């Protein structure tokens, strides 16, 4: 009769890692979709789209 | 789970409530004829508590 436990990092911590992975994969797919719309507009090389980035 | 374990306990603390719950600990003047009454006993509760 000893099992009254608060929850701790040891047993749940992995979802912080899940946050990390989801965040980074979103980063990559987002930059990919940037290139997607970019090439949809013009040829491969973009400078005016950097201007849209700055503005 | 917290409220579960908290509600598990019983406060009557009879001859048996001590037997089941094991957070608190027993005491007896060993060889003082009370511990002998436990060890000699055939009472299931007293038997297991003597054990």
């Amino acid at each position: 009769s000893k099992e009254a436990s608060a929850l701790g990092v040891q047993n749940i911590g992995g979802i912080f890692i899940v946050l990390a992975a989801g965040l980074v994969l979103s980063v990559f797919v987002a930059v990919g979709e940037f290139l997607y719309k970019s090439k949809k507009n013009a040829q491969l090389e973009k400078r005016s789209f950097c201007s849209a980035m700055v503005e | 789970a917290f409220l579960t374990v908290e509600r598990m306990e019983s406060p009557i603390d009879s001859a048996d409530d001590l037997a089941k719950q094991t957070k608190i600990e027993y005491g007896a003047v060993e060889d003082g004829a009370t511990m002998t009454f436990f060890k000699k006993s055939k009472i299931s509760t007293y038997d297991k508590m003597w054990a």
